């Protein structure tokens, strides 16, 4: 049982509706849930949903901010009307065959409301190759990677060695740090690292390059700033082997 | 609703037990378990009623009175560091009961290498100028702090594990713009061991 | 109160 | 299949014909419960059971799984639908005929598949619809049902009633007579 | 007649010796064939027909719906049969005997519960073993049932019948006499 949810990060303004779809891949979803969680909390249920109708939301949130709509027995999407910065929160989804016991939750959405989008940054990717005193020594090489300067920390950062990614000897921050905690609108910071043998660096041929994707403001997105728009692109910093 | 550990840590290959407490639980009630990594969806682990249960992920264990229950990990592996939240009841309406299924705080679990043979050193890596310290090859036991300065950066312990010789290390990333900030005083107030290589 | 019993989905 | 006693928990019925859905529970072959999936509440048929509550969201989800579970089984049969049987009507009063105190006349329909019916009382050739009340579609051990229809009455020398059953496995329209002789 | 299509799905429970035996049977039936069924005693779905086999062996595959299905004996069987023992295991209705007569006389045994009864005709202190004629045991859907026993015999002066009829509500059998 795999449940998948779309999309998996968005940014918007607010005022914006935000559309969150719940779909049940290799199973056909009797009942689909709704949870929501804030920065360091626990899981919170909003309502239960069944195809055709309708949904049965909890208690002390309204029905006219969250639109559920369960038709199909595999799709169920909720519409977040007039966004505030209160709903920045993680969104999660659960499908059973059914009831809660038999749930299986989603990848989970994270939403960011903002009042305008001006503090909206891309990161800026520094790639470190590795000290000869610690080839010397382990006989092992660290690249270290620096993702510093962004806002939201919506990012993925991954490692590529020849132009296929690697998963072996990679090291990566679960949580990024604020380079300002004093502000509010603070941006982030994320670092990472990966480990090759001492020959494996000490070589020319072999390319290593670390990737950040990172996820903005796109589409329709008004971008008035002097400053070039911070759209979904993809950050990345290489650096080739030597002797 | 169910109270479990706040946070646990331990080492690889070791059995993990997280001790659930529901007193108050009925009679047509489920023992249900979720792993959460951050930041994603929890994943279903194991379910039990009355009876002992077995996955290829954990097992579960219900005594006689049902007061309490245990969630047993094989050899916790560096890839189960998750939050496990413990869930009691029939449901809800939905299956149906009066006992729906409320997310507690979870038991925080972090697993960490064990190093045989630590050698602690502060290395300086330089861009393709700028430089950054890495503070590596250290002991689980050994642990870092924050900087007291807002120009100066430093990144929480991290393990990177290479399978290719099965070989693990923690790691901890430094870097400052600020004129003089140099490696040998980068951890010094974490503070780093005796037995530190510093070039 | 009564306790049912479900039917589950067919593949 | 050899027991002291027996219950459904519950009797789940979902049907292409309307389409149809029925929700109850029995015990001993008699019926405890009913849910109403239009007015979304439990209806028990005894008022011991009254004192417990059962929750109606279950039978609404669970008529919801049958729903595609028949659409289901339609594309797997290359489209196979139900052997219309013939439904056996029998008319008989609850207690001894009285002419001064009341009775309960019972037309008892058995053998009933698909579960689409309708029970008519007639008394001299106009329908009776004041004193009237129905069973849900009860279980069998064939898998077939069997339904029972009520008519409160005070017997009466010139008074004659009748109990008109249409179903698809009929020629003819099914009528059984009674008198209070 | 239109085309109908009928699913149905019994989760039934059997109980013998009060609570030492208790079997749980849940099937799913399409039309008036029942395609797979669910016996506690195995422990498994078990396809009935070919039709229940892709259903089975999906069913089979999640261990998680083995351990919910294998919990159904107490968390359905086990636990709604105590609401029982209170409620409908203690309804007893008492019945009521009137006999109409002549060479038929018919015993008319109505509205009781439960279904369980022990009607015997006798022909003055002695049974009557052949020319004995009993139709089945009627339900009348209301929680209440009726018995006719009618007996086939010859006149005689002096000679009195009696029905003879045995219930759990009933302390002492039923001396209901009808003379000739
Ligand atoms: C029952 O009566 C309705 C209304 O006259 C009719 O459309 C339907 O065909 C009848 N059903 C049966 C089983 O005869
Ligand atoms: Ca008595």
């Amino acid at each position: 049982m795999v449940v998948s949810q779309h999309p998996s990060w968005v940014i918007c303004k607010s005022g914006t509706s935000v559309k969150i779809e719940c779909r049940s891949l290799d199973f056909q979803a009797t009942t689909m849930f709704w949870y929501r969680q804030f920065p360091k909390q626990s899981l919170m249920l909003m309502a239960t949903s069944n195809e055709g109708s309708k949904a049965t939301y909890e208690q002390g949130v309204e029905k006219d901010k969250f639109l559920i709509n369960h038709a199909s027995l595999t799709l169920s999407t909720l519409t977040v009307t007039s966004a505030h910065p209160e709903d920045s929160s993680f969104y999660i989804c659960s499908a059973g065959v059914g009831g809660q016991e038999t749930q299986y939750f989603g990848p989970g959405t994270r939403l960011l409301v903002l009042e305008d989008l001006k503090n909206v940054f891309p990161p800026e990717v520094a790639v470190f190759e590795p000290s000869e005193a610690e080839i010397s020594h382990t006989q092992k090489a660290t690249l270290v990677c620096l993702a510093t300067g962004f806002y939201p920390d919506h990012v993925e950062l991954s490692w590529w060695v020849n132009g296929k990614e690697v998963h072996s000897g990679v090291c990566t921050d679960p949580q990024p740090l604020k380079e300002q905690p004093a502000l509010n609108d603070s941006r982030y910071a994320l670092s990472s690292r990966l480990r090759v043998s001492a020959t494996f660096w000490q070589n020319p041929r072999n390319h290593f390059r670390c990737q950040v994707q990172f996820y903005g403001l796109s589409e329709n997105d008004e971008w008035t700033q002097d400053r070039a728009k911070p759209v979904t692109q993809i950050v990345s910093a290489e650096a080739w082997g030597r002797a | 609703k169910t109270t479990q550990p706040i946070s646990m840590d331990s080492y690889e290959g070791q059995e993990v037990n997280i001790t659930c407490s529901h007193n108050n639980i009925a009679t047509n009630d489920y023992i249900t378990w979720y792993q959460q990594f951050p930041s994603q969806g929890p994943r279903f682990i194991i379910q039990g009623y009355k009876t002992k249960v077995t996955n290829e992920v954990a097992s579960l264990f219900i005594p006689a009175d049902r007061k309490s229950s245990t969630l047993s990990l094989p050899r916790v592996s560096l890839s189960d560091t998750a939050v496990y939240y413990c869930l009691v009841g029939d449901g809800g309406s939905f299956s149906g009961g009066y006992n729906k299924l409320i997310f507690g705080a979870g038991t925080r679990l972090a697993v960490h290498p064990y190093i045989q043979n630590p050698d602690p050193a502060v290395y300086q890596l330089r861009d393709s100028d700028k430089s950054v310290c890495l503070f590596t090859d250290f002991d689980s036991q050994t642990n870092v702090s924050q900087s007291k300065d807002s120009d100066v950066y430093i990144t929480d312990k991290c393990v990177l594990d290479m399978r290719s010789m099965d070989f693990k290390s923690n790691s901890a990333v430094a870097w400052s713009n600020k004129s003089d900030f140099a490696c040998a005083n980068a951890f010094n107030n974490s503070i780093i061991p005796e037995d530190t290589f510093f070039p | 109160q009564p306790f049912p019993q479900p039917e589950l989905p067919y593949p | 299949i050899v027991a002291d006693h027996v219950a459904s928990y519950g009797v789940n019925l979902y049907q292409s014909y309307g389409p149809s859905g029925q929700y109850t529970h029995e015990f001993d072959g008699d019926e405890q419960f009913y849910v109403d999936l239009g007015r979304k509440e439990t209806v028990w048929c005894l008022p011991v059971l009254r004192q417990f509550r059962f929750d109606p969201q279950f039978a609404l989800t669970n008529i919801a799984v049958l729903k595609h579970n028949l659409n289901s089984l339609i594309k797997r049969s290359n489209s196979t639908a139900a052997t219309n049987e013939v439904p056996e009507v029998t008319v008989f009063s609850k207690s001894p005929v009285t002419l001064g105190q009341p009775n309960i006349l019972i037309c008892l329909v058995d053998n009933i598949f698909p579960p689409v019916v309708n029970i008519t009382w007639l008394s001299n050739g106009h329908s009776v619809t004041e004193g009237v009340s129905e069973t849900s579609f009860l279980s069998k051990s064939d898998h077939s049902f069997f339904k029972i229809s009520y008519l409160t009455l005070l017997p009466s020398a010139e008074e004659s009633y009748d109990c008109k059953v249409e179903h698809w496995g009929l020629d003819k329209p099914l009528l059984k007579h009674w008198e209070p002789e | 007649s239109p085309e109908d299509f009928v699913y149905q799905f019994k989760g039934m429970c059997y109980f013998t010796n009060g609570t030492e035996r208790v079997r749980l049977v849940s099937r799913s039936i399409y039309n008036r064939e029942e395609i797979v069924r669910f016996d506690s005693d195995v422990g498994e779905f078990r396809a009935v027909t070919l039709l229940g086999l892709p259903a089975a062996e999906y069913w089979n595959s999640q261990k998680d719906i083995l351990e919910r299905k294998r919990a159904a004996v107490d968390r359905v069987c086990r636990h709604n049969y105590q609401l029982e023992l209170r409620t409908t295991l203690q309804r007893r209705v008492e019945p009521t005997v009137t006999i109409s007569p002549h060479n038929l006389l018919v015993c008319s045994v109505t509205d009781f519960y439960p279904a369980q009864i022990k009607v015997r005709w006798f022909r003055n202190d002695q049974e009557e073993t052949a020319g004995v004629v009993s139709t089945p045991l009627i339900r009348n859907g209301d929680w209440t049932f009726q018995i006719l026993v009618m007996l086939e015999m010859t006149p005689q002066r002096g000679d009195v019948y009696t029905c003879h009829v045995e219930h759990p509500s009933l302390q002492s059998p039923i001396t209901v006499e009808w003379r000739a």
